[PDB]
């Protein structure tokens, strides 16, 4: 019978497309771990694929994964438990450490390009013809904290160009300095921009940018890392 | 309350955005429309610049004279009459030639003829436009995952209008251009069919048209969960893994075991949303061509 | 085991009940006290399903089916062989949903991301709330709920469309239908269109956001954007079952009737009802 032929066939087919589609996404994180860091014992009855590589943009190279698996970063973390499947508690400050909601990627110490190879992201004041189109322009509002206090002032926008949208929010401090805060952390009153991740002292501790006119991915990660830290460790400072 | 990211709190605007130009043909550009602050709160204010070849004109001219087809019908059903025309709006329908008229193109007008015309337009229409997705792609050095997508859904299309009426030698099988009327021929066509939920590829059908609100909510959600972490910027999460692409990975891990990668997760949101079509066509087109009765079927075949 | 970036996330905190005591993990799975509230109900599901089988007299999962009490027996309670079983796998099924979905507000308060999944999650048991629970409450017996079998759950369906003609009809679930049909397509196309950036054209260089954007506005004129498209997505999914939430609600309780007729009210309009000519005069 055809139709029987027809369904039979289909279920290899999604068989084989589900082991398929299952490889794909063993491109990144895979051979699994012990939590030393050493290869597990037990990878699963899937095995990792052939590697694909990604030809990268404006001269950036290309990424062949999967490939070695790395942090390329230090882990403040110390086991809490003689056995396997415990947390792992941090052994200094989490927020200065970026571990935990804390966490950074060793992402590219370099900005993500466009289309052209311009930088992605720029403060407005560095953004040919980009300004404020709808809503309550941030720029000039005082930054408060969760501790409802003052951490500082927003100085500019920094915007997506070729998306033409709103990315981070530049904060002057006390003293002088600035730092990006991730436009989806805060909220744009009528008289204030209030950040509820992070009380006021918090502010001067956000990772800084070596270069004052871009960011890198690296110092995104951190930064948003920071920020997203604070809803976890800020809480007792914390008043909602 | 955290801000959630549905609508933008801030919008900004810059130089109207003309695109990459790669190998696209510059004179088929237009300029930029308007920009809408509306859209902007959800998603970009820009409407324009729009390609428009050869291809295009065809398209969209073919496209238009499909609708000039079916809605001269209806003015006609209405009598000339605009009250009628909009209180009888859903009722009225262009219905295929009777199946004594085979396949043949031998019908009146005002009996199957008309419609036959609106299904011709209705077909360079489509296709030319499938022309337009891959060749769209083709000029800026793309892949051609859209044209391919697109495929899926004209396969069920083509089944249920083309390639099933033509092996059941007449058009009468194929579906009317009317509101009311194809729901009744999609209602009718289960009855006369032993009940179309004992179609085994109707109910596969279902899983993925299911499936992709369950993966869109998932996938949405996801990105957006991780949109403080620049989540969205999904193509440069796949050259350089992110804590957004880490955080979303975990949440799934943890929840249910195993999860996606950034790339991996467009794999599985394709297919879930192809394969709706695909089975979907494949059920229809051995309805009545080999299966007349899928009640009775299912009791002869597990 | 762990994926080779993952201890770093694994930090104690986050958890709504019991501090630290179920701050742990089994393999992949975050456990947290909604973990153990999970496998408590869904077990206890289970089990009743497996006894209920036994007292329907099969094992096999093509004919296992869980009735819902008659519509004798009202809103009350009723015998397990007689209804009862369904009534308390019930209240198991929306124990381990809603346990699920804490459980995903716990894990994304330990990873530091949004509430979105879980509030999306929320919309799904609403539409299985209002099957169950919401409409058979508001129609007076537990009998209009759908019962737990593979098949029998599909007559159901029908059986419930086909009390009002022709459910197409129903205004609420054309919307719905259309919500569910342009997210399979927006699905189609975000998928389809990360892929061919990623993927680009056998040697060249990975395309680019604005790429994408171009494709689109070439292509239809308007490119709703990275940020967008997923909230697009979002909003088409959780519409299609909001709408579907609302076209069951409101069907043998406001409207009861039969669908098609309700659009006569369209068709009798004073102005243009007695006009002769077209479909109806
Ligand atoms: C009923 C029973 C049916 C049984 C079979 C049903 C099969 C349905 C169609 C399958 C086609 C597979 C296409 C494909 O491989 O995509 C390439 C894709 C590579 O994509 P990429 O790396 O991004 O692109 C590389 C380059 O840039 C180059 O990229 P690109 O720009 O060229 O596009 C890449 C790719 C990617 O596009 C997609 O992934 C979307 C797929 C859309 C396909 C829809 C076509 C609709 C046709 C309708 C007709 C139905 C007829 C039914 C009768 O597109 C294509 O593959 C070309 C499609 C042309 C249509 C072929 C017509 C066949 C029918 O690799 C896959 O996706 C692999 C699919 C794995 C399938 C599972 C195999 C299991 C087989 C059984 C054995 C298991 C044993 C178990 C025990
Ligand atoms: C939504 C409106 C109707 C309804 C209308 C239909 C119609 C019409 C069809 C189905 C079909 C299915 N329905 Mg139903 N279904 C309803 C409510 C439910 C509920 C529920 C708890 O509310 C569940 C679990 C299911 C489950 C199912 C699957 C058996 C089958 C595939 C669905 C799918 O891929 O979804 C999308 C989800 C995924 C792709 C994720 C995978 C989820 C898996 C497959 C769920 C399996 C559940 C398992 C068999 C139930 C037992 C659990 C154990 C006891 C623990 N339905 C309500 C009453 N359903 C199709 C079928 O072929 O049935 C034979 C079909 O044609
Ligand atoms: C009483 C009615 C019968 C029934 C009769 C049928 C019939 C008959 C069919 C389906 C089909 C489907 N049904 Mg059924 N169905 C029933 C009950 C259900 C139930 C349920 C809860 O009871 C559900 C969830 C479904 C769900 C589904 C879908 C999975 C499937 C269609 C997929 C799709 O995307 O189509 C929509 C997608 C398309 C139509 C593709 C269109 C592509 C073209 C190329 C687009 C061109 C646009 C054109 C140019 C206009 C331009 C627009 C401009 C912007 C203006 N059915 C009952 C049992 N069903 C279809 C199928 O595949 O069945 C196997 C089908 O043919
Ligand atoms: C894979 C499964 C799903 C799917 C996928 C899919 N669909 C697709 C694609 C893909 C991958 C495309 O690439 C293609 C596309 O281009 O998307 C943007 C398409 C598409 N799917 C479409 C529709 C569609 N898809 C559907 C379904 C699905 N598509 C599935 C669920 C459905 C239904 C019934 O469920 C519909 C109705 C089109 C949006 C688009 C194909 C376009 C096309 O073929 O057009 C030819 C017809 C014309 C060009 C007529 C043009 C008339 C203009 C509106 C001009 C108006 C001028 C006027 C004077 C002004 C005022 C009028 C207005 C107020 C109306
Ligand atoms: C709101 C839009 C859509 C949506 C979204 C959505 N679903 C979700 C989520 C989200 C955002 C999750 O986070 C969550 C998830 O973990 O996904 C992997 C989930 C989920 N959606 C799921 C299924 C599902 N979603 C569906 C639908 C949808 N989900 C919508 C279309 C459907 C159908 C039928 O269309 C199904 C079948 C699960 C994979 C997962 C939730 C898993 C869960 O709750 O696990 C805990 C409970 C158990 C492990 C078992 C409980 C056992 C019971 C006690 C007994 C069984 C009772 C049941 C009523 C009998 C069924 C018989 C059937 C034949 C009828
Ligand atoms: C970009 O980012 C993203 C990711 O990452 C990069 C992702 O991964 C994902 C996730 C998506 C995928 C991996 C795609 C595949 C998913 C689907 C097609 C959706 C359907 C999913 C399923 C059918 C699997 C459902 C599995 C469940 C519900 C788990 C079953 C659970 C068990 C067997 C164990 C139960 C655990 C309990 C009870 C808790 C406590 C445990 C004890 C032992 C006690 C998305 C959306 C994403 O956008
Ligand atoms: C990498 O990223 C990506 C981008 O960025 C770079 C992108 O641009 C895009 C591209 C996306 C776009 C260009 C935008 C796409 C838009 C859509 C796919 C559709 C959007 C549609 C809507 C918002 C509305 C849909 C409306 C629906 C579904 C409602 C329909 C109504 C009916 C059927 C009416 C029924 C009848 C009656 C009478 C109602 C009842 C009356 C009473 C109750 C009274 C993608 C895919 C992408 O991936
Ligand atoms: C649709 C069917 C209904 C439900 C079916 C799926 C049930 C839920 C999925 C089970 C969850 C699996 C995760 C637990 C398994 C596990 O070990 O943890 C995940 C592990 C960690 O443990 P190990 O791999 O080290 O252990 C290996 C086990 N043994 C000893 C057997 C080799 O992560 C992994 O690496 C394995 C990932 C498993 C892949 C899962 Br089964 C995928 Br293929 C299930 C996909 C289901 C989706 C169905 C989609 C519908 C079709 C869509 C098509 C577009
Ligand atoms: C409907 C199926 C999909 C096809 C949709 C695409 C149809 C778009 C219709 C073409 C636009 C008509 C207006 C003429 C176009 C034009 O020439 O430029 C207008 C302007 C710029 O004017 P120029 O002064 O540069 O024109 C110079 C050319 N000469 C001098 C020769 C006239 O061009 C535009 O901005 C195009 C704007 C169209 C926006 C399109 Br209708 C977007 Br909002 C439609 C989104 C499609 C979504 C599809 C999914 C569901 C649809 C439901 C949502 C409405
Ligand atoms: C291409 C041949 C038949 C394919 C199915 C077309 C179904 C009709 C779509 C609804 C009718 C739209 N209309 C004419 C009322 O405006
Ligand atoms: C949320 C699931 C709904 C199922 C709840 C069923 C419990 C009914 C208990 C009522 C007892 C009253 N009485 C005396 C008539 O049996
Ligand atoms: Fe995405
Ligand atoms: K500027």
């Amino acid at each position: 019978d055809l139709a029987s032929l027809a369904i039979y066939s289909f279920w290899i087919f999604l068989a084989g497309l589900i082991y398929y589609l299952q490889t794909e996404n063993m491109r990144e994180g895979y051979p699994l771990e012990n939590e030393d860091g050493t290869p597990a014992a037990n990878q699963g009855p899937f095995p990792l694929p052939k590697p694909k590589t990604f030809i990268l943009p404006h001269g950036r190279g290309t990424l062949t994964v999967p490939g070695p698996e790395s942090e390329d970063r230090p882990i403040a973390l110390a086991r809490t438990a003689v056995s396997e499947g415990f947390p792992h508690a941090p052994t200094g400050d989490p927020m200065k450490d970026g571990v935990g909601p804390a966490s950074w990627v060793a992402r590219r110490d370099l900005p993500e390009l466009d289309g052209h190879g311009h930088n992605k992201i720029k403060p407005m004041k560095a953004a040919a013809g980009f300004h404020v189109s709808a809503g309550k322009n941030p720029i000039g509002l005082p930054v408060r904290g969760c501790d409802l206090e003052i951490a500082g002032k927003v100085v500019d926008i920094w915007v997506d160009i070729p998306e033409q949208m709103a990315r981070f929010l530049e904060v002057e401090l006390k003293d002088g300095s600035t730092r990006l805060l991730p436009m989806q952390m805060v909220k744009v009153q009528s008289n204030r921009v209030h950040v509820n991740a992070l009380s006021s002292d918090l502010f001067a501790g956000i990772p800084t940018i070596k270069s004052p006119t871009e960011v890198t991915l690296l110092e995104e990660d951190k930064i948003c890392g920071y920020v997203a830290g604070g809803l976890m460790y800020a809480a007792p400072k914390r008043k909602s | 309350a955290e801000y959630q990211n549905i609508f933008s709190q801030v919008q900004v605007r810059g130089p109207a955005d003309l695109g990459m130009t790669e190998d696209v043909n510059l004179a088929n550009r237009s300029g930029v429309g308007p920009f809408s602050t509306l859209l902007g709160w959800f998603g970009n204010a820009q409407l324009g610049p729009i390609y428009l070849g050869s291809l295009g004109v065809l398209s969209l001219f073919s496209g238009l004279m499909w609708f000039f087809t079916i809605g001269i019908w209806f003015w006609y059903q209405a009598g000339w009459n605009p009250a009628v025309f909009l209180r009888d709006l859903f009722f009225f329908s262009l219905e295929p030639p009777a199946p004594e008229y085979g396949l043949s193109f031998a019908a009146p007008l005002k009996e199957g003829g008309l419609w036959l015309i609106a299904s011709f337009f209705m077909f360079v229409a489509v296709w030319s436009w499938w022309g337009r997705t891959y060749l769209r792609a083709q000029a800026l050095g793309m892949g051609k995952h859209t044209a391919w997508a697109f495929l899926s859904a004209i396969w069920l299309w083509m089944v249920l209008g083309f390639i099933r009426p033509i092996l059941m030698g007449s058009w009468s099988e194929a579906v009317p251009y009317g509101i009311f009327s194809h729901l009744d021929w999609t209602n009718n066509f289960s009855l006369v069919h032993g009940n179309l939920f004992y179609n085994p590829f109707h109910g596969l059908s279902i899983a993925f048209l299911y499936g992709s609100a369950l993966l869109f909510a998932m996938h949405g959600a996801t990105i957006l969960a991780v949109s403080r972490f620049g989540g969205e910027r999904e193509l440069e999460q796949i050259a350089d893994r992110g804590t957004a692409a880490e955080r979303a990975a975990l949440f799934w891990r943890w929840t249910m075991g195993f999860n996606a990668t950034m790339e991996g997760i467009h794999r599985w949101a394709i297919w879930m949303a192809v394969l709706v079509t695909l089975t979907g066509g494949i059920g229809i087109l051995l309805s009545g061509t080999v299966v007349d009765n899928w009640y009775v079927w299912g009791q002869n075949h597990g | 085991a762990l994926l080779s970036f993952e201890r770093k996330y694994r930090v104690p905190g986050g958890t709504l009940v019991g501090g630290n005591l179920f701050d742990f993990w089994v393999g992949p799975f975050y456990v947290g006290f909604f973990g153990v509230a999970t496998f408590f109900f869904a077990a206890l599901g289970i089990i009743l399903i497996a006894w209920s089988a036994v007292l329907q007299g099969t094992w096999n999962p093509q004919l296992i089916s869980v009735y819902p009490p008659a519509l004798e027996y009202g809103l009350g309670g009723a015998p397990l062989a007689k209804g009862g079983l369904w009534q308390i796998i019930t209240i198991c099924a929306t124990g381990a949903f809603v346990s699920w979905a804490l459980r995903e507000v716990e894990i994304c308060r330990k990873l530091g991301i949004g509430y979105h999944i879980p509030f999306a999650f929320a919309f799904a048991i609403l539409a299985y709330l209002t099957l169950v629970l919401f409409r058979p409450v508001m129609m007076g017996a537990w009998g209009y709920a759908f019962p737990y079998g593979i098949w029998t759950h599909l007559d159901w369906v029908s059986n419930t469309g086909y009390t009002y003609g022709n459910f197409h009809y129903n205004p609420a679930h054309m919307i719905a239908i259309s919500f569910f049909f342009t997210n399979a397509l927006a699905l189609a196309l975000h998928g389809a269109l990360v892929l061919s950036a990623a993927n680009p054209e056998k040697g060249k260089e990975m395309r680019t956001p604005d790429h994408e954007d171009t494709f689109f506005r070439d292509l239809v004129g308007y490119s709703i954007g990275t940020l967008g498209i997923h909230r697009l997505g979002l909003l088409l999914s959780l519409s299609a079952v909001f709408f579907s939430a609302l076209c069951m609600i409101i069907t043998g309780t406001i409207w009861f009737d039969q669908w098609v007729d309700w659009w006569q009210w369209w068709v009798k309009l004073p102005w243009w009802a007695n006009i002769p000519g077209g479909i109806n005069g």
